[PDB]
């Protein structure tokens, strides 16, 4: 029902993504059909690129400077995926105004 | 406990699935432990004679002694082997899956004043305990681990799905319980273990390649 | 689709699950929005008026 | 959208760049006919005898 | 899928107290804005990076 | 255009009033450089008299 | 191999120290667990040991009362000195 | 994006990325501090009681 | 910004204790300690003993596939050096007993507290004995204790506490695993705590403990702020916190997606550059400017496997107390006592007061990111007699360094020789092959 | 049961005060109290009183203004003043300074209750 | 899905206990421990 | 620093580096440790 991300309105009132029917679970499979994929255990980055001080971690003094500016840059990177083993266990029914 | 008497066996380290361990080098510290073995039909009745129905003895008897889905669908991935899933073996042996899992039991912490002396006492009671008002009983409700078990034999037999009767209880924790399975991993600093065979396996692979060149020099 | 029809949806949740799923294993919970349920309600209303 | 993606389980992968899973069908099959021939090697047409 | 984010701030914002003329808010994950009473600026940046 | 699209976006979907929202920030696997940014807000107030 | 045990005794000497203080810290940790309504500590402690807790000094460390967790060479001679005195008191 | 009462002189404001001190002043979160112990009397020899 | 610890106890509220934990989660993974090394440096020394050879730690890299024509076989010749010294320690005798340091020094404050004990035993035998039926046998039990002295009754209790729990926990194995961790990184750390009503002891993973604010001290007890991250099971957090976790907090544990199961997640501070290389799961950097590779440096994800993440923060805050000079009623002796800040001074009797700021050991715990639990002043204040400010936490250990440096471990002085063994045993495995 | 106790870390730690709740008033409870002990023998208490070292702080009385600026009490009742003298000692049952700070503060409210009970007794008989 | 363990003792009926086993069925294929090696690695060792 | 395995190149030669690579720096081999560690192990047994 979200009007922020779904932007095409439907002529019968309300957004057009809300008129979509989806049957996500059909029967018993003996395993997860839909699960979240994740590498070596969640693995994430928390880099820091700061000059003479770090406002993020609250640190004055740098023995090994990144640059000479009066700054701090944070970098965060993560790898992630979703899996559907059996897509025939899921049935969709979509309005055609969303264009395929 | 089987046959009324306590036993002790070794768990095959290929036939156990230790779930939810907390970087512990132990096996009692697991929240869930699955034991999957293949049992003789004598061992499934030496263990569960008193709880099996005549419906389920029929399943142990009238198995074909060399399983099909509800709508007659043959399960085509029963006929492949790697270089479980198969309720009865081709040696007349039944799949025995045993799930042990720590559930959650609601209990009450009850503060009682002693009748004779003016000293408070603490006890723990299950959640069906009605509190004794008009006597100062104050009650607070906690949640607490409780070791449960269950057993499946083949695909249709479901036996001993109940709270585990050997609660390995401690005196102060109502929540410290584990299963019968006790063991340890021989590792170093929360890692996967580097065994003695693993530290000699690169040298045994080098022996076979040089005893190969030796044998082809002997032959020629 | 443009016009919803429940005669197709019962004929399309069944043909993939006809003799492959059991009789107790056919509960089909449809996830949709607030306006999809009214499009569903007005078409169950047209079946039960037939 | 976050509580939609929380009902789905997790699986640790050993890195790598892609995953494969193997799907299997049935061993039983009916085979179409090309043509039948009688004893003397000629084919059986539609407008033929038994 | 591999994703990445980045924020850059000036160095003087290490202990930068907020003399709140209007009340300083945090965006919730639900879309709402919630009024906050904290006065340091990097408490509000590090909310929004996650 | 991502998604492997080769034939392009139709020109009737690049008009005035087309709303653009933030999905994510995909980066290359080897030797990526920093992308993404972080977005803030501030509230209002009202008044009355006697 | 004694003079090769001299080379690695610098590891054991600090390790025997950490085993002292990890038991000095555990003894203070066990001392607080007595005053926490624990029915186990009436089984591992005697009559007179379960009464020390009521004196108003059980909150401080035992190093301030003249007690240390000592595995040294003097306390192993004293442990033997009370044993060979015990058997020599048994006869006669 | 308009007004809810008559005297809603403030509007909802937003920005992206690097925030300076100037972004913290345009949203009315920076004010000059008052050194309360600092108080001066302009030096004179007052003769009003003379 | 860490919140101000120079406050009265009424201003150490629910949100102030929660703000101390949100700081330890968010900011600090700093690993800037003067006498101890970095977590990727210790982890390499552990990985060398599990037989994993990092090619980024013996050359500049120019692979990641598990095959010998571009990787290097490892030959574990450092394990058998270290397994003698952890084998000798297990065969040394372990008799750690409490002793009186001066057993022939009995005083009057000692002898008063013995007479308080023998009176308090005498009240019990009058109440329990039902009219002289066992009053004579209960008196025969404590006629032995007329010969016992107060430094002996304190020692008999202090040995009975150790003699049980050494024999129960197999404490000689907790220590023997620690001496193996003493020879790879040079850090041996033990945590003693009350868990489940009983005292427990655990060794702390030196890759999973952050020691802040110490003064080139080899002792871990001297630190001001210790953060312990680990991945606990949901069963272990209910064994420990059955007593303080709201029913809402149980539904946080009970609404977890499923299971997954040393790549927790990596932080790099002081990054010179933006160019990071990863698709298998480890992060590759600039060749000499940076680490050049990332071996996990932190425990960022709030749940791995089904295991939850339990962050425990122990910190020394400041407590205002009072020093009160009061005269003895009977004789003219000025006596000094220590009272907290809520004690009102009895004037008109000579009580002179001065206010001191004094360390207090606090603790707090978050399980995951929604549970915030046991945020309180630490109930085992490791107290000293004349010092109100001298305390520590349960965490006790030592760094095996020389003169306030970082520890040159036994693996660290054998790792350059073991890298060269792998270099020359690769020329041998290619000479045999050809 | 959260009344004057620190039930944390698997154990039951108290600071000496006995917070007495959930029984009922002396008129409303059928057993005319909670009857915590057999010492007189019917030691009766109600929903508001607190006990420290067998001394009962009454919840039905009030605090006189003369005995408030003297002894520096904070609560409106003597029980609700002894519920405010142990607020520091609630989270710290084994602190040696807090046990000394509690017992020194508990004798003041014990003194001030005997002063207010004497003033109420002397005025009514006069 | 593993059914809810935060229940009272009365709602842990026969079909609830049968749901925990049918969840546990076919879970012996995978590996779930951070301090164990894989079953395809220990069968090489034996 | 020699006993901690740090070599300073400004003490064994005039240098004409700050990149820690054996093709320009020197690998130190800590052989003065076990000479001193006997004598500190004999202090602990007097
Ligand atoms: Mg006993």
């Amino acid at each position: 029902d979200d009007p922020v991300r779904n932007k095409i309105l439907h002529p019968m009132g309300g957004v057009a993504f809300s008129y979509r029917y989806d049957i996500w679970y059909i029967g018993t499979m003996d395993q997860p059909n839909i699960f979240k994929c994740k590498i070596k255990g969640d693995n994430e980055y928390r880099g820091y690129q700061w000059g003479i001080r770090n406002p993020f971690t609250g640190q004055k003094g740098n023995p090994y400077m990144s640059f000479d500016e009066d700054s701090a840059v944070i970098h965060r990177m993560a790898t992630l995926g979703v899996c559907v083993l059996d897509p025939t266990r899921t049935m969709s029914l979509i309005p055609a105004i969303l264009q395929g | 406990i089987v046959g009324g008497e306590p036993v002790i066996e070794r768990v095959n380290p290929l036939k156990i699935r230790i779930f939810k361990s907390g970087y512990s080098n132990k096996v009692e510290d697991a929240d869930m432990i699955i034991l999957e073995d293949y049992w003789s039909p004598g061992r499934v009745i030496d263990t569960y004679y008193d709880v099996l129905s005549p419906k389920d003895i029929k399943y142990i008897e009238t198995m074909p002694d060399y399983a099909v889905d509800q709508m007659d669908n043959i399960d085509e991935r029963y006929g492949f082997v790697n270089q479980s899933l198969l309720p009865y073996d081709l040696a007349g042996n039944l799949r025995v899956l045993r799930l042990y899992w720590k559930s959650k039991r609601k209990i009450l912490k009850v503060k009682s004043y002693d009748p004779e002396t003016g000293e408070e006492e603490w006890n723990f009671y299950p959640e069906n305990y009605v509190v004794n008002k008009e006597a100062g009983e104050e009650v607070q409700s906690f949640w607490v681990n409780e070791a449960w078990e269950g057993t499946m034999i083949g695909n249709e037999i479901f036996v001993n799905m109940r709270p585990r009767l050997i609660q390995y209880n401690r005196l102060n924790n109502p929540s410290r319980c584990h299963f019968g399975i006790v063991g340890s991993i021989y590792n170093l600093n929360d890692s996967r273990p580097f065994s003695l065979v693993d530290m000699m396996k690169p040298y045994n692979y080098l022996y076979d390649a040089i005893h190969d060149r030796l044998n082809k020099a002997i032959a020629s | 689709y443009n016009t919803f029809s429940l005669k197709l949806l019962e004929d399309a949740l069944y043909e993939l699950s006809a003799s492959k799923l059991a009789m107790d294993d056919r509960l089909f919970v449809i996830k949709t929005g607030e306006r999809g349920a009214i499009q569903f309600h007005k078409e169950v209303l047209k079946t039960v008026s037939g | 959208l976050d509580t939609f993606l929380n009902s789905f389980p997790t699986r640790e992968f050993e890195d790598d760049n892609e995953y494969y899973w193997d799907v299997i069908g049935s061993s039983r099959r009916n085979i179409p006919l090309v043509e039948a021939r009688d004893e003397n090697g000629v084919v059986v047409a539609a407008n033929a005898a038994n | 899928t591999t994703i990445r984010i980045q924020h850059k701030v000036a160095g003087n914002k290490l202990n930068k107290k907020l003399a709140m003329g209007i009340p300083m808010v945090r965006n919730l994950e639900s879309g709402k804005q919630v009024k906050d009473t904290a006065n340091m600026w990097m408490h509000y940046v590090d909310w929004e990076v996650e | 255009l991502m998604g492997g699209n080769t034939q392009g976006v139709p020109a009737e979907r690049l008009q005035q009033g087309e709303r653009f929202s933030i999905e994510f920030a995909p980066v290359e696997k080897e030797l990526s450089r920093k992308v993404g940014d972080v977005r803030f807000t501030s509230p209002v107030s009202m008044r009355n008299e006697w | 191999t004694l003079q090769s045990s001299h080379i690695t005794e610098w590891l054991f000497t600090i390790h025997d120290d950490v085993k002292k203080r990890a038991l000095e810290c555990f003894l203070e940790t066990a001392k607080v667990a007595l005053k926490g309504r624990n029915k186990k500590f009436q089984y591992i402690l005697s009559d007179t040991s379960t009464r020390v807790m009521e004196i108003d000094g059980d909150e401080f460390a035992e190093a301030d009362y003249g007690l240390v967790v000592d595995n040294s060479n003097g306390t192993q001679e004293l442990q033997q000195k009370l044993d060979t005195l015990a058997q020599a008191a048994l006869q006669t | 994006a308009g007004k809810l009462g008559k005297f809603q002189m403030l509007g909802f404001q937003h920005w992206k990325g690097l925030t300076s001190d100037n972004h913290l002043g345009a949203i009315f979160q920076q004010a000059p501090q008052k050194a309360t112990n600092l108080m001066v009397q302009l030096l004179a020899f007052y003769r009003g009681k003379s | 910004n860490f919140p101000r610890q120079m406050l009265p106890f009424s201003k150490k509220t629910k949100q102030w204790r929660k703000d101390c934990l949100l700081w330890a989660n968010q900011k600090t993974f700093f690993n800037y300690s003067l006498v101890r090394k970095s977590v990727i440096h210790k982890k390499i020394n552990y990985d060398l003993l599990n037989g994993r050879l990092h090619m980024s730690d013996l050359e500049l890299v120019l692979i990641k596939a598990a095959y010998i024509p571009d990787r290097l076989q490892h030959y574990p010749i450092m394990n058998s050096k270290l397994n003698v010294l952890r084998g000798e320690e297990s065969k040394r005798v372990f008799d750690f007993k409490v002793v009186v340091t001066n057993p022939n020094a009995i005083s009057e404050i000692e002898d008063n507290k013995k007479n308080e004990l023998l009176q308090r035993l005498q009240e019990m035998i009058t109440d329990t004995s039902i009219s002289e039926d066992e009053y004579n046998i209960k008196l025969e039990k404590l006629n032995d204790y007329y010969t016992y002295e107060w430094q002996d009754i304190r020692e008999v209790r202090a040995n009975e506490l150790l003699n049980h729990y050494i024999k129960e926990y197999d404490i000689p194995l907790i220590f023997n695993n620690g001496f193996m961790d003493a020879m790879t990184c040079g850090e041996e750390i033990y945590q003693c705590d009350i868990v489940g009503g009983e005292p427990v002891i655990e060794r702390v993973n030196p890759l999973k403990i952050r020691i802040f604010k110490s003064g080139y001290s080899n002792k871990v007890e001297d630190a001001d702020m210790i953060i312990l991250e680990d991945y606990w099971s949901p069963g272990r957090v209910i064994d420990t916190y059955y007593d303080v976790l709201s029913p809402k907090d149980i539904k946080y544990i009970e609404t977890m997606p499923d299971y997954i199961g040393e790549r927790y997640g990596f932080v790099n501070q002081n990054m010179i550059g933006d160019e990071i290389t990863v698709r298998d799961g480890t992060y590759f950097f600039d060749p000499a400017n940076l680490f050049t590779e990332g071996i996990a440096n932190s425990l960022l994800p709030y749940d791995l496997a089904g295991n939850l993440r339990v962050l425990r923060l122990y910190w020394k805050s400041k407590r205002k107390i009072l020093k009160v000079k009061s005269y003895d009623p009977e004789t003219g002796e000025e006596e000094w006592n220590f009272y907290p800040e809520n004690y009102v001074v009895n004037k008109e009797a000579g009580e002179e007061v001065q206010s001191f700021w004094v360390n207090e050991a606090w603790e707090g715990t978050m399980i995951g990111n929604e549970i915030f639990v046991n945020m309180r002043p630490r109930l085992i204040q490791y107290n000293r007699l004349n010092n109100p400010s001298r305390c520590h936490f349960g965490i006790v250990g030592s760094i095996y360094n020389l003169n306030d440096s970082r520890p040159f471990s036994l693996v660290d002085m054998m790792k350059p020789y073991n890298y060269l063994y792998d270099a020359i045993h690769d020329r041998l495995n290619k000479a045999i092959a050809s | 049961a959260f009344g004057g106790w620190l039930n944390t870390q698997g154990g039951d730690f108290t600071n000496g005060v006995t917070f007495i709740n959930e029984g009922g008033s002396h008129e409303e409870n059928p057993y005319q109290g909670i009857q915590i002990g057999v010492d007189g023998a019917p030691n009766l208490v109600e929903q508001g009183e607190v006990v420290y070292d067998d001394y009962v702080f009454s919840d039905r009385m009030e605090i006189p203004d003369d005995i408030r600026k003297e002894y520096k009490l904070r609560g409106k009742t003597f029980a609700k003043a002894a519920k405010s003298a142990q607020r520091e000692s609630e989270e710290r049952p084994n602190d040696p300074l807090s046990t000394k700070g509690l017992q020194a503060a508990m004798e003041r409210i014990a003194t001030a209750q005997e002063e207010a009970r004497q003033r109420k007794e002397a005025h009514r008989e006069g």
